[PDB]
DNA sequence: GAGAATCCCGGTGCCGAGGCCGCTCAATTGGTCGTAGACAGCTCTAGCACCGCTTAAACGCACGTACGCGCTGTCCCCCGCGTTTTAACCGCCAAGGGGATTACTCCCTAGTCTCCAGGCACGTGTCAGATATATACATCCTG
DNA sequence: CAGGATGTATATATCTGACACGTGCCTGGAGACTAGGGAGTAATCCCCTTGGCGGTTAAAACGCGGGGGACAGCGCGTACGTGCGTTTAAGCGGTGCTAGAGCTGTCTACGACCAATTGAGCGGCCTCGGCACCGGGATTCTC
């Protein structure tokens, strides 16, 4: 019969059937259910798109039309609880968020 | 924009309380899904399932009273869509008030 | 001739808004070689892991200067000291 | 030729400008070396990580993916370089 | 608590809903303040309504507003972390729709 | 040798939510860094859950609660909603 | 009649629970309060006693280090009064905020 | 029952006896107020991954194993309680 | 064939076969090696030693016969290498050392 | 059913250490978590290792690594002193 | 020196720590078999070392000024303590909810085989943007 | 308050190197089928948790006098910001060597898996010594 993809039959971008080897293979478990990728491959879609639609909105609004490394620090840090999933997580080339206490601002 | 007239039955299926089947009187929300119901329509319906009427989503773990909001907005809207209808609830509400103080 | 701290805070907009490393990259990689020199000898480092560790080095001074700013706030003061960073790396815990 | 005396290649202009970066308004003089010394102290202990990832891996050059490995192991996980 | 009904929202019967065909006269300026949004003083287009107050804006308006002020409500100041503290109201979609088409 | 990442799908999803927008290499190298510390991430809490509760296979509600566990509040809900629909559409088929 | 200096009884209570390890918060009212709490998650729930035990433990010895930091935050501040700055400030340098 | 208002349940001496075993000589007025909002927040957290734990084992009893995997999660692993 | 534990064989008090069996069941890696159980149950019982020495000194500078987890917690903050590597571990019933900051003090 | 535990080499150890002094429960489940948390630490250090240098078997060596990034200073040393012991014990026994 | 706190010494009791016994199940021993990787060999690439030119940036110094550091004064707000009250705690009881155990079976996923197309390495045209220059607007400082 | 000086975002023009798209292919994903063990379901035991009741206080709550510390205002002088000329070496770009990263073939020793077995380790019980608590002096700290 043809040949239909686990991400086309559930409807993800992501590949389904990837995740299901990278779980298998990774010694997590002795055995990966046959819905667990699934639910994982859409859970890592909607954290993609999420992270970069708040980053194209940025890249929108500093008129770029490509996502930058900038743009992806200014989305994840301007989201308290994406702020709090990278909490330790460092973005190489991200630079911070404008800040200035306001007692050094000229009185 | 200029004056508009449209029929009420068209209006109906958007204003009405899925619970009571009337006009909805003290509108309130359920947020996880942003369904509208009549206060005492939702919270009595509250009292027996934890879910959506409508969609059948979860509105909260343990005490659904914690999700729902007063939708003043709508609220009124549908006082100012439905014609009599906020003098029809006050006269209600003070003759059931004119016999019990 | 402008007053102080006006152009204090046109740096710190400036250095802000922009990503670029704020270290030498050749002083950043000598000192990286004389520190590994003591855990292994005739050691070679890409390009890319020295790039990823003055990464991490300014990513986390720039962190330690915001916790350090904040102690100096807390103060009562405008002006960072030495006591400001130990207190920020005591209260971290890496002391 | 073993390298020596090369942390004051972390200039106090550089030290100002990190600081600068970091909201930081007004710098004293002892500030540098206090810097200075903790940096030397956060190099020190991920490329000790590095090098002992690198020691294990059979290999005598340290590499991008080390490095975020320490980063990993430390609790300051670095994107963009691989992992 | 805060919810519990009072003596005649025990029994209040439900409103009859208006079923004869008679149409319903609104000025352009009738729901001004229920349909503009707060941020571009203009009608409402995918709405977008916050969970913890229950207000309406556009969401372009509301997306720049978060990504660019602060974290709180343009209305009620209540904080919102993010985009997700809202949800779309086909509701408010469909009102909208056959209000002013 | 071929080395497998996450470029094409990142792509993807780009594509559908902003049709316009390209992205940088160094966006896609974080992107792909990110994907796949959520991912071992998920798949460590999950081999937790199932060491245990004494179980040897992940499913998809070990996934579950664990997204639950790790991603704070909405983000926790909105995945777990689409993670739902996901496995739900998969299995009707 | 005798009275002591401010400070010297303060000073006592630091050295005596410094030196003793019981715990310090109150059986009941932290179950109570757990229980409550725990109200939100799940409905008809059920506590071990070890479980409530310790959360009271985590409880207390995380109390007692953003303390420890608050007072260092206040002999910073060049005081000797724990506030609410002090604590934001302790909180915020960890993370927590 | 609701079980409402019961934080007031940690007290001014109880707050007071923590300051004391961490060091503290002096302590304002409202550090009691900033104490039980900070304590909720920590138990809000701690319990309800714990609860998040017991639910995903199909139990309706809070053990000692799920609040110390909680906080074993949260960075603050306790021991003495297996 | 005369039966000789692994632990006894390689001097260990620690359970060398019990560490390769949760090795094993630890679902750490796919296949585990035969030295690695015996080096992980002697660094294991090092480890212990080494806890149970400075507690059991602390205890006797105490002058009691049983180690409670206050010596053991006296012993672990008091060693600065063993609190580095516990910095995250609280102990039940272990209170907090005695001190107090200078300032505090009158003099 | 049977819970195991290290309960009796830790005494063990402690009666080879200190002969007269003995232990509470308490401290014995305070040694329990610790060797457990100790044991799950180096395991997984030896783990990622593994799976970093895409090598599907942990070894001494990869024990030994994993103790020297965990332990600092002087009790790595140690610790890794007396692995080298006992794995040359074993292989001369 | 008066008074409160705490250490040192001696009795008493109680309860759980440690030792002993019985069982059982999992660690040992022995053997086989499959494959992970150790080792040797080869390739090619990117890391190191060196050179020279340009100019970005660090150094050193002068100078002013504003801010950190005492110093004082006040006033208000925690502290210490006595009295009242209140509910925590301990001991005991009782019911039953559900955690834990055992047995049965069923269906779901590891495993293998075959087939084929999705993604990865590679190549190339193109335009998003880093750069350059000029200009008008917003900030700032001093007279 | 205004005018000069300076920094900065806006408006065009370059040209370019990284990005998006076309393509070969090959290895990993998908379809089919088997089987055997993990898990779902049902029944049962009794552990332990919830709930309540009665004293007994230990401890919490309230109030009051006041002393000391937080806060504010003041003054000074020194250390740091700002600017400028100079000197240092970082950055760029090209060159050349080669140590070592990475890939591949072989075959070998090492680890999984299975059977029999037996002894270490866990569950249960019992007793006696360490420690909590008691009270009385004696020392220490405080005011
Ligand atoms: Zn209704
Ligand atoms: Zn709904
Ligand atoms: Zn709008
Ligand atoms: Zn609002």
């Amino acid at each position: 019969a043809k040949a239909k993809t686990r991400s086309s039959r559930a409807g993800l971008q992501f590949p389904v059937g990837r995740v299901h080897r990278l779980l298998r293979k990774g010694n997590y478990a002795e055995r990966v259910g046959a819905g667990a990728p699934v639910y994982l491959a859409a859970v890592l879609e909607y954290l993609t798109a999420e992270i970069l639609e708040l980053a194209g909105n940025a890249a929108r609004d500093n008129k770029k039309t490509r996502i930058i490394p900038r743009h992806l620090q200014l989305a994840v840090r301007n989201d308290e609880e994406l702020n709090k999933l990278l909490g330790r997580v460092t973005i190489a080339q991200g630079g911070v968020l404008p800040n200035i206490q306001s007692v050094l601002l000229p009185k | 924009h200029r004056t508009t007239r449209i029929k009420i039955t068209e209006l109906n299926p958007h204003l009405m309380c899925v619970l009571c089947g009337g006009y909805f009187i003290d509108a309130t929300t359920i947020i996880e899904c942003l369904h509208s119901f009549c206060k005492t329509c939702i919270v009595r319906y509250l009292e027996t399932s934890k879910y959506c009427p409508i969609c059948d989503v979860q509105v909260h773990k343990t005490r659904p009273l914690l999700n729902i909001r007063s939708d003043k907005t709508l609220q009124d809207i549908v006082y100012k869509l439905v014609p009599g209808l906020f003098k029809n609830e006050m006269k209600r509400r003070r003759d059931f008030y004119a016999a019990h103080p | 001739r402008y007053r102080p701290g006006t152009v204090a805070l046109r740096e710190i907009r400036r250095y802000q808004k922009s990503t670029e490393l704020l270290i030498r990259k050749l002083p950043f990689q000598r000192l990286v070689r004389e520190i590994a020199q003591d855990f292994k000898t005739d050691l070679r480092f890409q390009s890319s892991a020295v790039m990823a560790l003055q990464e991490a080095s300014e990513a986390y001074l720039v962190a330690l200067f915001e916790d350090t700013n904040l102690c100096a706030i807390h103060a009562k003061r405008v002006t960072i000291m030495p006591k400001d960073i130990q207190l920020a790396r005591r209260i971290r815990g890496e002391r | 030729k073993v390298l020596r005396d090369n942390i004051q290649g972390i200039t106090k202009p550089a030290i100002r400008r990190l600081a600068r970066r970091g909201g930081v308004k007004r710098i004293s003089g002892l500030i540098y070396e206090e810097t200075r010394g903790v940096l030397k102290v956060f190099l020190e202990n991920v490329i000790r990580d590095a090098v002992t990832y690198t020691e294990h891996a059979k290999r005598k050059t340290v590499t991008a993916m080390d490095v975020v490995y320490a980063l990993k192991r430390q609790g300051r996980t670095l994107y963009g370089f691989g992992g | 608590k805060t919810w519990e009904l009072s003596l005649y929202e025990l029994q209040r019967t439900p409103q009859e809903a208006i079923t004869d065909g008679l149409e319903i006269v609104v000025s352009p300026r009738s729901l001004h303040s229920e349909l503009m949004c707060p941020i571009c003083l203009d009608m409402l287009k995918n709405t977008m309504t916050t969970k913890e107050c229950l207000h309406r804006f556009c969401a372009d308006c509301i997306i720049t507003a978060l990504r660019s002020g602060n974290k709180e409500c343009p209305t009620c100041r209540k904080k919102l972390v993010s985009k997700r503290s809202l949800r779309p109201d086909p509701n408010f979609d469909a009102l909208i729709s056959k209000i002013y088409p | 040798t071929r080395k497998e990442s996450y470029a094409i799908y990142v792509y993807k999803v780009l594509k559908q939510v902003h049709p316009d927008t390209g992205i940088s290499s160094k966006a896609m190298s974080i992107m792909n860094s990110f994907v796949n510390d959520v991912f071992e991430r998920i798949a460590g809490e999950a081999s937790r859950l199932a060491h245990y509760n004494k179980r040897s296979t992940i499913t998809s509600r070990e996934i579950q609660t664990a997204v639950r566990l790790l991603l704070p509040g909405e983000l926790a809900k909105h995945a777990v909603s689409e993670g739902t629909k996901a496995v739900t559409k998969y299995t009707s088929a």
